[PDB]
């Protein structure tokens, strides 16, 4: 099942997940540099693809 | 100098917020929103308005005044006689 893995399965199933989904973050400190959560929303999709 | 990374330092105050996907953006518009405003302009009301409405007095008196002192040209006539 692991030598059926492909280049465009990966970038196929990587997108299905992680692609402009929305993120769920948890941040223990101190913390203050972090981006606020627009920012990394924002941060999970390119204007260039 | 003044970056984020940093500035003034506190200790554990924990906050929590949605996606903004998650959430309408306008929640309880009615129930809540109007009542706000209602509430803030009371509370501005009568510290704003008393002096307009000074001003208006006195903009109704100048105008209203200085008809008398123009337009109540017949006076200076019935004076002459
Ligand atoms: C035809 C056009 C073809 C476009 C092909 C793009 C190819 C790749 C490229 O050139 O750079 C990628 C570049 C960055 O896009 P990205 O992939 O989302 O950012 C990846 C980087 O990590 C970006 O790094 P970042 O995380 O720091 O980004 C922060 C934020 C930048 O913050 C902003 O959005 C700036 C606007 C706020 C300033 C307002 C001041 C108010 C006073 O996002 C942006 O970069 C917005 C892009 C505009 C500024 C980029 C500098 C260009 C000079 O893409 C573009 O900006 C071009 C595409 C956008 C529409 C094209 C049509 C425009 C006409
Ligand atoms: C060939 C290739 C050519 C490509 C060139 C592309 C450049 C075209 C437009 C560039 C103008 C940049 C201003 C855009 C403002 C902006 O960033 O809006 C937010 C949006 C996305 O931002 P993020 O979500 O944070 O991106 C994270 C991605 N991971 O970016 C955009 O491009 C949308 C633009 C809408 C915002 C409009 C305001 C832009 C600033 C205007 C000020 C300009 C004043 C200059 C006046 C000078 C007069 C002489």
């Amino acid at each position: 099942r692991i030598a059926e893995v492909d280049a465009s399965v990966v970038r196929e199933i990587c997108s299905k997940y992680i692609y402009d989904q929305c993120p769920a973050v948890a941040g223990y400190g101190p913390i203050e540099q972090l981006p606020d959560y627009n920012r990394i929303r924002s941060g999970m999709f390119w204007l260039r693809f | 100098g003044r970056e984020f990374g940093n500035l003034t330092r506190m200790r554990h105050v924990i906050s929590y917020s949605l996606s903004p996907f998650e959430q309408r953006a306008y929640p309880h518009v009615f129930t809540k929103g109007i009542p706000n405003v209602l509430r803030r302009i009371r509370e501005s009301f009568f510290r704003v308005v008393p002096q307009f409405v000074v001003f208006y007095l006195i903009y109704t008196w100048g105008t209203e005044e200085f008809e008398r002192s123009k337009r109540k040209n017949p006076a200076a006539y019935e004076n002459d006689k």
